[PDB]
């Protein structure tokens, strides 16, 4: 074999990525031999060859990239250059194009077929469905092909724009929400789409201190992992009572250990069951969803719906990994979502003004404090923002909270205060 | 005229199955039929079955085309991917479900499964979220695709049946910038370095902006060296995070014999039963051993089996540990506790621990 | 001859009461007779009656001498102090306790009580550990003995009786140097400043050591003025801790009108039922109102009451909060959450939250 | 009325400190009028007047000033100067002397009377019984009376020495332990006196980067608040099973609700009562003391006794307020306590060599790490030292843990590694 190490990974039950790579190589090579218009027939084979040498070496053979883009955009395409480009010229440039996905990754076959015809023509044939943020990944093309690839994408019957990269608004993403899910508290797919379109410019043309990510989750189960993987986590919730169908609960009671699998597992002891009727003390409930998850034919989210906004989620770099914390206990989610846009635009202006190079919003808030953040988004401090009040008495007081005194007059006299 | 730009993704509502478009936001309930198969019942009376398959994430355009032919045959030309990179089809005719599953299995080798059923309380292991590793990335400590394959080969039986007592997510990051939600996963595989960078002075001068490369170091182990127009590293403060190489091509720190992976455990994203949690290191290091990474796979499997054998229904790894304590976790998983696992990342503020990182609160 | 030094305190064992000495480490069980009286039974079957009274910490030697005059009657010339500055007498003839109590309260007016019976499950309120204040200290924001006096006068019925359903410590610090157990009490009264220091450019040259003063600032608000040889305070960074005044007589920040107390809550030192916990600010500022401090006393009392009325048997203020959460806590106690309560003290490292600050672990 | 503000505080049912101060002056001035050898008879009144002034002024009237000490000692006396030194000449100097307290604050009448005579002679007549650290506080004397007062203390039939202050070992303190308490896991008092004796030089002669405190709690109830108020808290504990007198549990079970008050209140659910028998799973027990607190006639600490050592306890200053965390999960406490002493001295050698000016031990540990700290005390890392493993992968590895490689040889070649 030319690839004795990767060949080992064609064995075993799980579907092989090595088969994906080899299939692309054989079929691109075949298409080009048949006279079809394929610009990079050898891309996938070259990738295979480099991956094999990487496996033998136990190390990457990619280096830091030159910066590369389509005309009119500053983000969306990641330059990648092989350190093996003299040995394997066909992967000397191997750039990634991030192609914005439809909300919730819903496709028709005509849409996917258009993507495949374009990528077959201008790239390696290799793709990720999907990148972690959510984008389709066009994995491997040359600089001279990015623009005309982009032009074909745009002229498709069902067209696809480039997604986000660099110091911009990244491609927002959403859980399937109301398309499939009886738990959805708002229209995740619509909100995701509206934000993507509203902020095309912020996405395509990086202007900020660093990247900013938004993710939309229809309910507290958080099936897009928004609180860990987005700076601005929009997580559906409700304000009123859980809807309880008593006769469905009795249907459950007949086979399910409700006491042990539901009652005892509620974080707050808000939900009792006595054989006859189920009771929820909705004042004690924290909308963790477990009882609903457990009895979907019987229990639903209440009617006064909206979202909680969790702020600052990020990976470790600089100051530590963050699961986002409560910024906005409740906001309404009704098209055209002006209140959410208001909050976004306030944060962005403040962060563009104050942020250091490569400082995330989470870090900025840590550095400036929660009072400045809250004043920026024009909201008041709420106890739901903390797990506990502060464990030290070193509080800042604003000038106007102080009693007029000889000392405050001294401070005014000097030019401090 | 001119080239079209700023037009965005195609609008998803144009891409929905007619039954899904019709019943949008009007669902009565779902029911997990069997592994891989979820029945959805609308208020209208319509019933749709959502059929789920594992994928290697990296797809050939020719695989995509095959999946399209299959979608045209069984799901009226409609399909979706999930937020863990499984692929789903929509079937209105319940008598065609097995035909679909079998044809997917035959044509593309993608297995049906990836599901779980909270109601009965039996869970499959779904797909592993992961990144580019050596296939495309310039900062990996480990490979992504090779490891996911070697782990999923060993744990395959857990994907295709509902054999676990609670949810368990396995996630992989090829370096510490930990692309994905690896930082909040029941089991996380994270690539690390263990050796400090050696400044290439000529490359730093040519290509690196010094003050921002210096400011990228979380330990303040980098200082400017004005005399030689470069950077100096205090190796005694460096913990090999690699952030300086992200910033600067003259700061490589890769060592093929000492790069490897840490194993972390006990993240949680959902609110169900207990608050979300960041994952925690329980194995400091395992080497890269391509193509099968036997040492790393052995530890992942050892940790999963130990939890599965002792866990109550619905009790995910962290909740198991809430019950047993870390003392028993280490015994039962048979892992060694060393000084490495005592946190020393100083820059993070204590006050963050006092913030509510959850949507759980009372009205 | 020459001056004798390094001889330490007198040996404790020579100073014990005969019965106590006789049964050292050989006790069988204790039993709280009534409030302020504990009966201790030895394995050898000997019986002693420990009798606790509250002192005002500050003692005149003539009061101390009358206590000695008391001890020569009812406790064989023997007595101790406790770790909350209570006076304890040791009685062996139990038909005499009700006279000791009479005579004390009639000679020195030292209340009996300051005891608790976890067995039944009914606790007294004990003494308030406190510092020096305006009596002897040079950095106080509040006076200790004055506030203590006022509060105890209000909360007198709690000290004599076992009125409370769990244990409650009240503690006092005269400034942010937090002397005593104040950073881990159920209820804590902490002296704070709300005004930054105005440099005394004069006294700074003459007295202070600038590099060490600057170095003492927790927020880096201080910088040497080179010109000039003095200190500049960046007011935006000063949270008025008063540490710089500790180092430097030239940095006063006392404003009679804006110094006052913060009130913290929900600390716990004991392992029992739940792990030890640091106090938490719930009332940002109340003014100094000598002599009676009505704002301060009314808030302290109002917090205590709301907790007494709602907490289970044994449930201490922090455990109450564990149960109901901060939401229902703030509403019930009738207090206001403001932004001051959101921690912003950057310097404490997150990893402390991951260390085991407790003797509670499994073997 | 001379003191109308302070007078208001002689009312109330609680013992009045104002009444302590007014008694002091009145009888001291009665003493000196009777020809008694009293050097500061005006001391208490002067203090009363300054306290009345402060009450109207709402500010302290004490200032910074000279360092002061006895001959031979460095700490023990705390200098204090009034800023009303010309108006009130008597409290111009008002020094505190910290007098070393006997373990568990036990006292004979003789002992106390010897202190009464000395202070009445040389000082104000005001005392603190007791200070927070534990010392007897002598409150108010002049610089020239310091040495002769101390000579007289030493010359007493029951003689007292000076406690600690400054950057020394502070006076150790203990709970009541085995003198009165059936709960005690070692002899706290003896440990406390022995440590005070062993390190007399460290207590009397400040040589360290900062202060250091030891407190000795008989058991986990921590009645001297050692985990918060000392850098080195020696808290009693046990290793074997809790002793259960089964018939004594029945007694309790005749009137007590053990299900709710004891069982359901167990941190770990280690303890059970089926109405017939009590079962404790000492593998599950965290030894929090509650059940023994509830049932002291029936339950006892096990026979295999020693102590857990919590390191780092301190008030907030500089880096934050610290309840001490686990350093030594189990250590023997038997005379002459060499295992404990080895630990303390190794800590001091390292702290003295590595510590910054005014850095507490806990802050040094934070700065240098638990690895360095443990090697210094020559103990291995233990899961019991943490509530959880670290939440990030940024681990330091020692050179010798690494596999030899071309890269490690490069590091050796350059002079790094
Ligand atoms: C393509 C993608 C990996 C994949 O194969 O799925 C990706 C790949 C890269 N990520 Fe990422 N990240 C990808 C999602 C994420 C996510 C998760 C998410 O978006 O859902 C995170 C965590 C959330 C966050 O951003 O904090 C993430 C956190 C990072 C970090 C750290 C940022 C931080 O504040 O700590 C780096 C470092 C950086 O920003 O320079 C980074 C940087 C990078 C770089 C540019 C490499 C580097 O060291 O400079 C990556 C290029 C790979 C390549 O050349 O092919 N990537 N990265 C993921 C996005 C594709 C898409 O469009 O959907
Ligand atoms: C299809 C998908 C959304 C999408 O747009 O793609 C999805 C769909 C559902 N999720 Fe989810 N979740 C999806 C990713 C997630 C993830 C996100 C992730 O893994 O990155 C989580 C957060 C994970 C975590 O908590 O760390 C998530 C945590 C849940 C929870 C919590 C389980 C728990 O006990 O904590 C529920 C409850 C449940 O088990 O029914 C849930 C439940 C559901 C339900 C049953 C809701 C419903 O009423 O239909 C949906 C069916 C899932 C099933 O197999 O039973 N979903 N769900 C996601 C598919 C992932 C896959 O291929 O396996
Ligand atoms: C009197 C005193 C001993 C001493 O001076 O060394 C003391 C003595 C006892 N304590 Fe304590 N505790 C003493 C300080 C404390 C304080 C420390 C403090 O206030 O800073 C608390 C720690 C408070 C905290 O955790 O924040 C303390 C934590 C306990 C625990 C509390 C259990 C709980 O509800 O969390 C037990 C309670 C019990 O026995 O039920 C306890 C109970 C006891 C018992 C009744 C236990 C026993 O007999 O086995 C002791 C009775 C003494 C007697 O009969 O003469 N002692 N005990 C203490 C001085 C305080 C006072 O004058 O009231
Ligand atoms: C809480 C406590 C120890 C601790 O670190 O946790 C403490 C805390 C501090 N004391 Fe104290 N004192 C503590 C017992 C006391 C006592 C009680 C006693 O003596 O038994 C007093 C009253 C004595 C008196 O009559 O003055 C007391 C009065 C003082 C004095 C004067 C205040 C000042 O800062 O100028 C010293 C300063 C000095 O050495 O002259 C001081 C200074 C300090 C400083 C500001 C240290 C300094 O000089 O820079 C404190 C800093 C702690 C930190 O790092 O945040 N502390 N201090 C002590 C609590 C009781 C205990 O040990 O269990
Ligand atoms: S986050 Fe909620 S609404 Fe969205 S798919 Fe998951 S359970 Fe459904
Ligand atoms: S959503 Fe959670 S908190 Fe609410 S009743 Fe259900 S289980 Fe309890
Ligand atoms: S986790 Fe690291 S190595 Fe993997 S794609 Fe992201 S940046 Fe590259
Ligand atoms: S690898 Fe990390 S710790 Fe080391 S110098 Fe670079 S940024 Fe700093
Ligand atoms: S708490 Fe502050 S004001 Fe009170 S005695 Fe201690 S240092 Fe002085
Ligand atoms: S009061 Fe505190 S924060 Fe303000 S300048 Fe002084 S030391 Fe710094
Ligand atoms: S800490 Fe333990 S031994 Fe000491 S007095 Fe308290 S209960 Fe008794
Ligand atoms: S000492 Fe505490 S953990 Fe142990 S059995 Fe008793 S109540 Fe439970």
């Amino acid at each position: 074999s030319e690839t004795p190490l990767l060949d080992e990974l064609e064995k075993g039950p799980w579907p092989s990525f090595v088969k994906e790579i080899k299939k692309t190589a054989e079929l691109m090579e075949k298409a080009a031999a048949e006279g079809k218009d394929v610009k990079m027939p050898k891309g996938a084979r070259g990738l295979l060859k480099q991956l094999e040498i990487s496996y033998k070496d136990k190390k990457t053979h990619w280096k830091h990239g030159g910066i590369v883009s389509v005309v009119g955009y500053g983000g969306g395409v990641i330059g990648r250059y092989s350190d093996l480009g003299e040995q394997i010229p066909e992967v000397e440039h191997f750039h990634t194009m991030r192609i914005n996905q439809p909300s919730g990754w819903f496709y028709s076959t005509k849409a996917l077929r258009g993507l495949c015809d374009v990528w077959e023509k201008w790239g390696s044939g290799l793709t990720n469905f999907h990148g972690s943020t959510g984008d389709i990944i066009f994995l491997g093309t040359r600089s001279e092909y990015l623009q005309p690839c982009f032009e074909d994408l745009g002229n498709l019957e069902i067209p696809f724009d480039i997604g986000g990269s660099g110091s911009d608004l990244r491609t927002p993403s959403a859980c399937m929400g109301p398309a499939l899910c009886e738990f959805a508290c708002y229209d995740t797919l619509e909100l995701c789409y509206d934000l993507t379109m509203t902020y095309q410019d912020e996405l395509h043309r990086p202007m900020w201190p660093y990247k900013f990510k938004i993710k939309c989750a229809g309910c507290p189960n958080d099936c897009v992992a928004s609180k860990a993987r987005s700076d601005f986590a929009i997580i559906g919730t409700w304000k009123d009572d859980i809807k309880v169908d008593q006769e469905a609960v009795k249907e459950y009671a007949s086979w399910m250990d409700i006491e042990n699998e539901v009652v005892k597992l509620c974080p707050t002891g808000a939900i009792k069951w006595d054989g006859k009727e189920l009771t929820i003390d909705n004042r004690e409930c924290v909308r963790c969803m477990h009882c609903i998850n457990k009895m979907p034919k019987a229990l639903k989210p209440g009617d006064e719906r909206g979202a909680t906004i969790l702020i600052g989620g990020k990976a470790p770099f600089v100051e530590g990994a963050v699961i986002g914390w409560v910024a906005v206990p409740f906001v309404e989610v009704e098209k055209p979502y002006d209140e959410i846009k208001e909050i976004l635009e306030a944060i962005w202006d403040w962060w563009d003004e104050e942020g250091k190079f490569r400082e995330r919003i989470g870090e900025l808030i840590w550095r400036k404090g929660m009072r400045e953040f809250l004043k920026v988004i024009g909201r008041e401090a709420d106890v739901r923002m903390v797990k506990a009040p502060r464990n030290n008495p070193f509080m800042f007081f604003e000038k106007d909270e102080l009693k007029p005194s000889a000392y405050t007059e001294e401070l005014k006299k000097r030019g401090m205060w | 005229e001119g080239v079209k730009t700023d037009f965005g993704p195609p609008y998803f509502r144009d891409l929905l199955h007619p039954v899904i478009a019709k019943n949008y936001g009007k669902w009565k309930y779902h029911e997990v039929v069997k592994p891989g198969v979820i029945k959805r019942v609308a208020e209208s009376g319509d019933v749709i079955y959502v059929v789920r398959f594992g994928t290697p994430r990296l797809l050939s355009i020719y695989t995509v085309r095959e999946l399209c032919d299959i979608a045209d045959k069984y799901s009226d030309g409609y399909l979706r991917w999930t937020s863990r990179n499984n692929v789903e089809f929509f079937v209105t005719d319940e008598s065609k479900i097995d035909d679909l599953i079998n044809e997917v299995q035959e044509r593309v080798g993608f297995p049906c499964g990836g599901t779980w059923d909270a109601v009965k309380g039996e869970y499959g292991l779904s797909n592993i979220v992961h990144t580019q590793g050596w296939i495309h990335c310039h900062t990996p400590a480990i490979d992504a695709s090779g490891i996911v394959k070697a782990v999923m080969d060993e744990l395959y039986e857990y994907f295709t049946d509902h054999k676990l007592p609670a949810m368990c997510r396995i996630s992989l990051a090829c370096c510490a910038n930990m692309c994905g939600a690896v930082h909040a996963s029941d089991i996380a595989i994270v690539g690390i370095h263990r050796t400090p960078p050696i400044p290439n002075d000529e490359a730093i001068r040519k290509t690196c902006e010094i003050p921002s490369t210096v400011a990228a170091c979380p330990t303040g182990a980098l200082k400017p060296d004005m005399k030689n127009k470069t950077i100096k590293v205090d190796v005694e403060k460096c913990m090999y995070c690699g952030n300086c190489y992200t910033m600067c091509p003259g700061m490589p720190l890769f060592d093929p014999e000492n790069d490897g992976a840490a194993i972390m455990v006990g993240g949680k994203l959902s609110e169900a039963r207990r608050m979300p949690e960041l994952s925690k290191v329980v194995v400091p290091w395992v080497p890269n051993e391509p193509p099968r990474w036997p040492t790393l796979v052995k530890y992942v499997k050892q940790i999963l089996e130990a939890w599965a054998a002792n866990a109550n229904k619905h009790e995910r790894l962290i909740e198991w540990v809430d019950r047993i304590g870390w003392e028993r976790f280490f015994e039962l998983t048979g892992l060694e506790f060393t000084q490495h696992l005592i946190d020393d990342y100083r820059i993070t503020p204590y006050f963050y621990s006092e913030f509510r990182a959850s949507t759980q609160f009372k009205w």
